[PDB]
């Protein structure tokens, strides 16, 4: 179970003082203004349904949301609780927040956010009681961080922005020469609950060892991950099956011995990934589950689709390299991937459309930019 | 000044692991378990089997009923009484292997947080100890659940080493191997103690050998001495270092205390120089150092253990097993065996440590790998290598495979590595120390461990990491490591490892299909209900060698060790008789740890095999030998007849003297190449003592019977 935690919040904003108000009582005891905001989003997109900015894609009316950087951002909600039988884990999981945040539940802080750029997950099961929960975030000035920490000769006079070097956040959100000086600030991506039984996979790192297209065959190695009580070993069994359209190839069952376990598995009759050009890009539903093996309970499933596909890059001054997929030399040829939104919490909405740009021109490869 | 052992009776008290792991006194003693009288030094599982919980682990397929204890907690407890301290001196509660991660108490307070089963633990319990009864309180918890706490790497997943071994400090063969079973256990499995000591005591004591000249009978020997000395000691103590051996003094120097830490050089004479078994003898000499008030004479600590002037170096070849060991600065020829665990359950290792170290003073070795997967024998295991002459190889406690590269485990290695090193770099026997890894890339082998080697001991090397087929006949290593050739144990230990209605090998009376019974004791890690694998290696060499199975068990018996003894014997035979090329060979166990069938040349109970007195042969001081014919002797030492006869015809094949040269391979003459299946006798007499050997020449498949009758013929063996 995934309970999503997205839709209207209430978002109060107000400038940051000289010490940077962290708590829930400084954040509702400060003077601001008090808006409904949408999560996943930007809080330039939340003040500019409100009439508070303008459209900042208009002429020069970017400019006009500098004085928000030095601002500092409340995000509240309440949500119901889960049902949370004994052994579970209840996780409060972040999909981007931005940056410098303090997340909050029912008045106890369960983490502090420092990063842009990856997902943030807080075992909330202890602080979470029945009824009526309340979910409280705090963000502070991402520019102001810039000055906790003295910087060396060489970091500065870049292009980048020196407000970017001692922080973990998009260096073009400061400002490039392709992309605006949009620092923004938000939850931009998705907040939802997961659930975990005492017995989930952590990690399901699937790896390609060799491969024959010809043949039709591949090795692929699993990497299987997982927390499993001991009074719960030698009882699980770990399911893998690999399918393509509904029609299996493997279906291997193995008893759960170890906590962690590298399962070799022998594909037949199956056909290797390509790049444009090259052929066809195989792909094949990988799914792993661990299920009991008296009551037949399923306790966590990892579904995902892989490719059977090796790469070596063929060294011999920049650039002296070809990509070696499968075996053969391929002659690269594609685009340099960039922000896709000043405000990245649309960047869901745009992937989309700029993919097909992509396949439109046929390009076999994408530099995702720094 | 004083030790109060708090060895004996405790009081243990285990429960299976809640979801919530048991830290502190009050959640183990509200917990409901089950509550047995304990021995330490020793193991939970020993202590179980004391109260009749369990049944022996060692028949049967009864290791596999251990396996719910491995996420159980253990509860030690007891009472001490609290030795006097007067103004200055400190009370340390001494733990030699607390086995793993465990909380200590005293009377209720945390004294320290264990999470290492391979070094010592010491915690200052000056403050918190009381008058009358002192209350000690030991919280183990499961260690198998404690790998959950981790995430790992891909290259630390799928290896020979159990991914439970990975991020935790322990011994990797207690998890399963390929010959030792999987008892992971708990417990205080080493001593436990009271230290106290004054404020003027010696922190570490460690010597050093500069220089050796073994003919002139002269050497310099370092001593850094690192004292806590309060500063109104300053000038009023002194450093008494005395040098004796056999109950004479040849040193004595004093020297006053200005500084908590100093260098003091030795320019020694007459004393002998700490030579290998075979190239010399191991000379040692009691070196003591003692904090001497200088005027009321009163003696603060003394620190006495036994040293040895020699020199180490390792020559490494590379591209151009390519290294040769140079011992004071002669090219020297290693011949050993690698250490194995001496028992699953480790608190029983101290009482084997005597027997085990006379099989190699019977087998002649002058070198042995402490394999990786075992956990850092004690002290008195290093002092009997010091008395024999035994070289030690000592490696890291690390399995086959790789290990984390982050801080978080790098710290606790080199925690461990630091504790290790300054403990056993004081002993003579060891000599080079290793990794036990596969690359140059990893932080582990090439950063963590070279540092603490760099800094705690730069006198020591340290490095990162049918029989007759060109696989062994041909390979280009110089110095091999890990030579094995499986061997069936004897009938009488057969009798006591599996149950009477399981001594057959055979299951329904087909031959090479092996029961259950046989399939564990070839270390089956887990119940896994399969035919064939590791066991089918002694069918695989019965029926090359001898023609097919010997369904009689006596039988095959004889043909299992047979084939074991005359592979690992040709082996000795051909890297002794390439000897100008060839550095040394470390051939796989002489002595096993546990009910089980394995490549050891001797069982756990003391079984030894056919191997053990083939090997023997071949492994004296100078020795004539045969390889694919030439008869050549080989040398071993310092030191500046020989019979070739059939043992069928009787003819003589060869009769002439010889001259052996020192640290030297001096062949012979070329023997002619005789027809038929049969063996030869090699009777050479050096100093009025004689010898014997032997060489089976011909091709396989061979007879059993017939072979039965030849070394019956020959006279040596049974």
């Amino acid at each position: 179970s995934e309970q999503s935690l997205n839709g209207r919040w209430t978002l109060k904003f107000f400038p940051q003082p000289a010490v940077p108000v962290m708590t829930i009582e400084g954040a509702e005891a400060a003077n601001g203004i008090v808006v409904d905001a949408v999560v996943p989003g930007n809080v330039e997109i939340d003040m500019e349904a409100a009439g508070l900015v303008e459209d900042p894609m208009v002429g020069n009316n970017i400019y006009k949301l500098r004085p928000y950087e030095g601002y500092q951002w409340y995000y509240s909600r309440t949500f119901a609780a889960p049902v949370v039988t004994e052994g579970q884990r209840l996780v409060l999981h972040f999909g981007g927040i931005d940056t410098f945040a303090e997340v909050y539940v029912n008045g106890i802080k369960v983490g502090s956010a420092d990063n842009m750029l990856i997902e943030h997950d807080y075992d909330i099961t202890s602080v979470v009681k029945e009824g009526e929960n309340r979910l409280d975030v705090i963000i502070r000035s991402s520019v102001m961080e810039a000055q906790n920490h003295f910087l060396g000769t060489l970091s500065i006079g870049n292009f980048s922005n020196e407000e970017s070097a001692p922080v973990r956040r998009a260096p073009s959100t400061y400002g490039w020469d392709i992309m605006p000086r949009l620092v923004s600030a938000g939850l931009w991506r998705d907040v939802t609950l997961r659930v975990e039984n005492p017995v989930t996979i952590v990690d399901a790192n699937w790896v390609t060892l060799s491969v024959n297209p010809k043949a039709r065959e591949a090795s692929e190695s699993l990497y299987l991950q997982t927390r499993l009580p001991f009074e719960m070993h030698d009882k699980v069994k770990a399911v893998i099956t690999i399918s393509r359209d509904g029609r299996q190839i493997l279906r291997k069952e193995a008893l759960m011995r170890k906590f962690a376990n590298l399962f070799t598995l022998n594909l037949s009759g199956v056909d290797a990934w390509w790049p444009r050009g090259y052929g066809e890009p195989a792909l094949y539903t990988a799914e792993v589950s661990l299920v009991d093996v008296t009551s037949g309970k399923i306790y966590d499933t990892k579904t995902s689709k892989i490719g059977f596909r090796t790469v070596k890059l063929e060294l011999d001054q920049p650039g002296q390299f070809q990509f070696i997929i499968n075996g053969e030399p391929v002659f690269a040829k594609g685009t340099n991937w960039v922000p896709l939104d000043a405000l990245h919490s649309r960047d869901a909405s745009h992937v989309e459309e700029a993919v097909q740009l992509m396949v439109e021109m046929n390009c076999n490869i994408v530099r995702c930019w720094g | 000044v004083s030790e109060q052992s708090l060895n004996g009776r405790w009081t243990l008290k285990f429960f299976p692991q809640p979801a919530v792991p048991v830290m502190t006194i009050e959640g183990a003693e509200a917990a409901n378990g089950i509550v047995v009288d304990a021995v330490v030094p020793g193991n939970v599982e020993i202590d179980m089997e004391a109260a009749g919980l369990v049944e022996d682990p060692m028949v049967g397929n009864n290791i596999y009923k251990l396996r719910p204890y491995e996420g159980y907690q253990w509860y030690y407890s007891r009472t001490f009484a609290a030795p006097v301290v007067t103004e200055g001196q400190r009370l340390v509660l001494h733990f030699g292997g607390i086995d793993t991660f465990a909380e200590v108490y005293v009377n209720g307070i945390k004294v320290g947080s264990a999470d290492n089963m391979l070094i010592e633990h010491d915690y200052d319990i000056t403050s918190v100890v009381k008058e009358g009864e002192n209350r000690l309180d030991v919280i183990i918890r499961s260690s198998v659940m404690e790998a959950q706490n981790h995430f790992l790497g891909t290259l630390s997943i799928g290896n020979f080493s159990n991914e439970e071994s990975a991020p935790v400090r322990r011994a990797p063969s207690t998890y399963g191997w390929d010959i030792m079973p999987r008892l992971v256990s708990a417990g205080l499995w080493r001593d436990v103690t009271l230290r106290v000591e004054n404020p003027v005591t010696i922190v570490d004591a460690n010597w050093v050998t500069l220089s050796v000249n073994p003919k002139a009978r002269e050497a310099s020997e370092s001593l850094y001495l690192q004292t806590r000395l309060p500063f109104e000691m300053h000038d009023k103590v002194k450093a008494v270092i005395t040098i004796s051996r056999d109950g004479r003094q040849i040193l004595r120097k004093e020297a006053l205390m200005r500084k908590f830490a100093n260098l003091f050089t030795l320019n020694l004479s007459g004393v002998d120089a700490w030579w290998p078994r075979g190239y010399g003898e191991p000379a040692l000499y009691t070196a003591e150092v003692s904090l001497v008030d200088v005027t009321s004479g009163k003696i603060y600590d003394t620190k006495t253990s036994k040293i040895g002037f020699r020199t180490v170096k390792l020559e490494l070849d590379e591209v151009n097993g390519q290294f040769q060991f140079i011992i004071n600065g002669e090219p020297v020829f290693a011949k050993g065996t690698n250490w194995v665990p001496l028992d699953a359950l480790h608190s029983r290792d101290a009482s084997h440590v005597e027997e085990a170290v006379q099989l190699m003073v019977e087998m002649n070795c002058n070198i042995v790998r402490c394999w990786g997967g075992n956990v850092y024998e004690d002290t008195h295991f290093f002092e009997l290598c010091d008395k024999y002459g035994i070289m030690v190889w000592q490696d890291f406690a690390m399995g086959c495979g790789n290990y984390s590269q982050r801080d978080n485990f790098a710290a606790a290695l080199e925690k461990e590595a630091i504790s290790v090193v300054v403990k056993l770099r004081n002993h003579p026997s060891l000599i080079l120390w290793s990794g036990n890894n596969a690359p140059n890339n990893d932080r582990v082998s090439r950063q963590v461990l070279s540092r603490v080697i760099y800094e705690f001991d730069p006198t020591r090397p340290y490095l990162p990491s049918y029989y007759k087929d060109p696989f062994y006949t041909e390979n280009p290593s110089q110095f091999v490591s890990e030579i094995g050739y499986h061997g069936c144990p004897n009938r009488e230990t057969l009798e006591r490892m599996f149950s009477p209605d399981s001594v057959n090998p055979w299951q329904n009376g087909v031959v090479g299909m092996w029961n259950d019974e046989w399939q564990t004791k070839a270390n089956r890690i887990y119940d896994d209900k399969f035919q064939g694998g590791r066991n089918d290696l002694m069918t695989n060499q019965v029926r090359i060698i001898f023609g097919e199975v010997p369904a009689d068990l006596d039988d095959f018996i004889f043909a299992s060790q047979s084939v074991q003894a005359e592979a690992m014997k040709f082996f000795v035979e051909l890297w002794r008789g390439r000897r100008p090329y060839r550095t040394g060979i470390i051939w796989w166990n002489i002595r096993d740890g546990w009910p089980l069938l394995s490549d050891a040349i001797s069982d756990y109970w003391g079984g030894k095999k056919q191997a053990f007195y083939y090997m023997q042969n071949v492994h004296h001081d100078v020795c004539c030998l045969i390889n694919p014919y030439m008869l050549k002797v080989d040398n071993n030492t310092l030191k500046d007849v020989v019979e070739v006869k059939d043992v069928a015809s009787g003819k003589q094949v060869f009769k002439g003297k010889f001259v052996s040269k020192a640290n030297q391979m001096s062949e012979i003459a070329t023997l002619p190449m005789q027809k038929g299946q049969g063996m030869l006798v090699i009777s050479y007499r050096i100093e009025g003592n004689e010898y014997f050997n032997h060489y089976l020449y011909g091709e396989p498949p061979y007879k059993l019977d017939q072979y039965r009758k030849w070394v019956k013929k020959c006279g040596i063996y049974e």
